[PDB]
């Protein structure tokens, strides 16, 4: 089904969210003992092919609720140990249509930028692989930023821009040089 | 007058209601979801270096 | 329209010296470009589907360029294989 | 006619002809360059894998 499977998914970030506020969860721990978590990093791949469309809004919840998992410090434990640095690869993703494009770069670049900063030096070491390996494509959306469609478009730049930064100054990128 | 007037059929408006409900919960929800998502930025990155984090690379990075 | 041209030619400068160098020695370096294009994905992504008067065409075929340029690392460095 | 119609003198003259040599000469220097790298792309290239190269990337990645 298309409806069900979205509305699954949106209502499993309404639990996390309202978990947290009840430094653990019970709610992310299941899961994992589930092997949710481990079959939801492998759809990962070949995300261009999925992404007002049902496709499109189902891959907004998807990426959305791993934003939230790697925001707890338990989360950086699991979301870690599946390899999604090897899974965003493979996918090779890296007015109004290029609005969407940035919305999906957003997205991704949240879940990497907030795991990474999540658990401490023990992720580090990939954070600066990704920048390194995929160098000069961040340089040009922080170099973009520094009607109605024009101020979206403009918007995820920001977004885009300052999501890069902070796992710069968050990875320790400048004392790499 | 009446008997029809640029309207619908039962139907069909059962339908547009059905149709109309899913658009403003997704709304809704995705609407919650940046809100969220901005509230929990603007409180990690409230704590210090606000200013800091992108003048190392205004001065590093061609401005 | 030309100072953007000029932006994109800084990155395809870097990108193949960063690219013919990992495919020159062999797997002792594929190790480092895989973190290069994981620590900054999705900026790629933008370019290669960007490709997918006179100003506009040089400003094109630097993306061009840049969009073929990370694609001979990918191949060369076997970025399909981690998935 | 003559003593002078949108002319310059000598001191500008030979400057000009100086600044007219490095640009030529830079221009040059930078095609040469260009087309030394867009052999060397075409040699290594051409021996396999001309269009598989992008269209792995094309099925792996959003089309």
């Amino acid at each position: 089904d298309t409806t069900c499977q979205t509305a699954a998914m949106i209502l499993l970030n309404a639990l996390v969210h309202t978990s947290r506020a009840s430094v653990d969860c019970p709610i992310i721990d299941a899961l994992n003992r589930l092997n949710f978590i481990g079959v939801l990093v492998d759809s990962l791949k070949e995300i261009l092919n999925e992404w007002a469309s049902p496709s499109q809004q189902y891959t907004s919840a998807k990426l959305a609720l791993l934003l939230q998992l790697c925001q707890t410090r338990q989360g950086a434990k699991y979301v870690l140990q599946a390899n999604l640095f090897r899974a965003l690869e493979q996918s090779g993703v890296f007015v109004v249509a290029l609005e969407r494009h940035y919305a999906l770069l957003v997205a991704l670049a949240r879940v990497v930028g907030a795991a990474v900063t999540a658990r401490g030096a023990h992720n580090i070491v990939q954070g600066r692989k990704f920048l390194t390996q995929h160098r000069g494509l961040v340089v040009h959306v922080l170099k973009k930023n520094a009607i109605l469609a024009q101020q979206a478009l403009e918007e995820r730049i920001e977004e885009l821009a300052e999501a890069f930064m902070l796992l710069i100054t968050a990875t320790g990128f400048l004392e790499y040089e | 007058s009446g008997t029809g007037l640029g309207e619908v059929d039962v139907d069909t408006y059962l339908s547009n209601l059905q149709t109309k409900t899913t658009l403003s919960m997704i709304a809704d929800g995705l609407e919650r979801s940046a809100r969220d998502f901005d509230a929990f930025l603007e409180e990690n990155v409230t704590l210090e270096w606000e200013a800091q984090r992108k003048r190392i690379y205004q001065h590093f990075g061609i401005k």
